[PDB]
């Protein structure tokens, strides 16, 4: 059941070493190669299909990783 | 180092409430990633998870027991409290508090020493210590077994030592059994050479802390 | 709701041998299973997490494997200190534990020493009688202890308990306690304890006559 949430946390953990609003902000970067997998995993959590401070993506991922870890810990 | 200590052993009468405190050291209860859980183990049975709380107050509970369980944490006191209401005799178990080995995932890496909780209507009672007198005479030629029957006590445990700790070799202190009477019973035995039976003094030291009962029992060859 | 079945319930192996314990889920839980070791009177000890990741402090001879339903803890070459009870744990809520596999040391057959104890004169003054038959320092664990009161075979009115495998010689000791009322005890003469065990080349009876010591 919680396999999908588990795989995404692990991807975000790997590339640095609610679900709809994060994909909408992330599906703007195309010049970066590592985040491709992250974007593919997020669309499975967002029911409707998503198309097309000013801080970096490295900090947005850190924030998202925290929040996904808290969703897991709550079981949500 | 990381250490966890559970509060002293408690006797709980049925339908009443159990309060356990887990005193924590070597880590702060507000540090990112910290989680402390409660796991129980009925005597001679499997482990059962009860509840765990994270540093940010996020709590998970056993689905079958969710309605009876309440877990809380107090960072300054370095404690994690578990409350379990409407206790049943079937809840008689060793209760463990253990730190979680991950900052999101659940497995337990550091564990406390555990604490016995007995749920029962019976009242605390000290044991009767009867002798298991030597099965052979001093001039027999064999090794003779002798011991102490530690009968009818409540609750667990008794500690049995021989000759104030000076006799450790050959000693077999058995697991206690729960009798129909709802009281515990075990035998502690020791094997010695029969040639020593006319010379050596053999005393079994029984200690039943729950009832504040210390007993010294001298076991002697049965004079027929 | 997912169930963790551990197989077998008991395992007999000698030091040096390769050990294989099994844990099986009634539904897929991916690679997320943990393993614990437990010695008597001691807290569990984490060995492996996430299927196969070895815990710090745990010797390399330990390993796990499997994902989905079929999991395994393996021990490449056993050591005396490795014999204990082993539990598996589901990482996922509701964090189910297995029933536990007991790892026992296999050793050369050893017959018990049998001792019979009459009830004490002090106990009889309370109106209860406890006859204790002791089986001492033996292997394997499997033993039959039969009470005979005046050649009448006794069942259900006795209880057994067994010590943990001795740390040095790997033997068990068994106590069997027969319980009778004083009145019932005073009504009979021959109190015998018969023991059948692999190490004994035929059953061995220990007895006493009440009154005659």
């Amino acid at each position: 059941p919680s396999t999908a949430l588990r795989e995404l946390i692990e991807e975000l953990v790997n590339i640095t070493q609610m679900y709809c609003a994060a994909l909408e902000s992330l599906i703007n970067v195309s010049g970066c190669s590592a985040i491709e997998k992250t974007q593919r995993m997020l669309s499975g959590f967002c029911p409707h299909k998503v198309s097309a401070t000013k801080i970096e993506v490295a900090q947005f991922v850190k924030d998202l990783l925290l929040h996904l870890k808290k969703l897991f810990r709550e079981g949500r | 180092q990381v250490t966890l200590k559970e509060s002293g052993p408690v006797l709980v009468k049925p339908t009443e409430t159990l309060t356990l405190t887990c005193t924590v050291s070597g880590f702060s209860l507000s540090t990112y990633g910290v989680g402390v859980g409660w796991i129980r183990q009925p005597p001679g049975k499997a482990l059962e998870w009860l509840a765990h709380i994270w540093w940010d107050d996020v709590k998970r509970y056993n689905p079958a027991l969710k309605s009876r369980l309440t877990i809380s944490k107090d960072t300054s006191k370095s404690q994690v409290v578990l409350t379990m209401t409407n206790m049943d005799p079937v809840d008689t178990a060793t209760y463990y508090c253990a730190r979680l080995g991950s900052d999101y995932d659940v497995w337990f890496d550091y564990w406390g020493q555990g604490t016995l909780v007995t749920v029962s209507s019976a009242s605390t009672k000290g044991p009767s210590v009867f002798p298991l007198a030597p099965s052979s005479k001093s001039t027999s030629g064999g090794t003779a077994a002798l011991g102490c029957l530690v009968k009818d006590y409540f609750p667990e445990p008794v500690t049995v030592s021989w000759n104030s700790g000076a006799l450790t070799s050959g000693v077999h202190t058995f697991p206690a059994v729960l009798q129909s009477s709802g009281l515990y019973s075990l035998s502690s035995v020791v094997t010695v050479p029969s040639s020593s039976l006319g010379t050596q003094t053999y005393i079994c030291n029984v200690n039943h802390k729950p009832s504040n009962t210390k007993v010294d029992k001298k076991v002697e060859p049965k004079s027929c | 709701e997912i169930v963790l079945t551990q197989s077998p319930a008991t395992l007999s192996l000698s030091p040096g041998e390769r050990a294989t314990l099994s844990c099986r889920a009634s539904k897929s839980i991916s690679k997320y299973l943990a393993w614990y070791q437990q010695k008597p009177g001691q807290a569990p000890r984490l060995l492996i997490y996430s299927g196969s990741t070895l815990q710090s402090g745990i010797p390399a001879r330990f390993s796990g494997s499997g994902s989905g339903t079929d999991f395994t803890l393996t021990i490449s070459s056993l050591e005396p200190e490795d014999f204990a009870v082993y539990y598996c744990q589901q990482h996922d809520y509701p964090y189910t534990f297995g029933q536990g596999t007991k790892l026992e040391i296999k050793r050369t057959v050893a017959a018990p020493s049998v001792f019979i104890f009459p009830p004490s004169d002090e106990q009889l003054k309370s109106g209860t009688a406890s006859v204790v038959c002791l089986l001492n320092n033996f292997y394997p664990r499997e033993a039959k202890v039969q009470w005979k009161v005046d050649n009448a075979l006794q069942s259900g009115n006795s209880q057994e308990s067994v010590t943990e495998q001795d740390s040095k010689d790997s033997t068990y000791s068994l106590s069997s306690t027969l319980t009778l009322s004083k009145a019932d005890y005073e009504k009979h003469k021959v109190y015998a304890c018969e023991v059948t065990h692999q190490g004994l080349s035929s059953p061995v009876t220990k007895s006493f006559n009440r009154g005659e010591c």
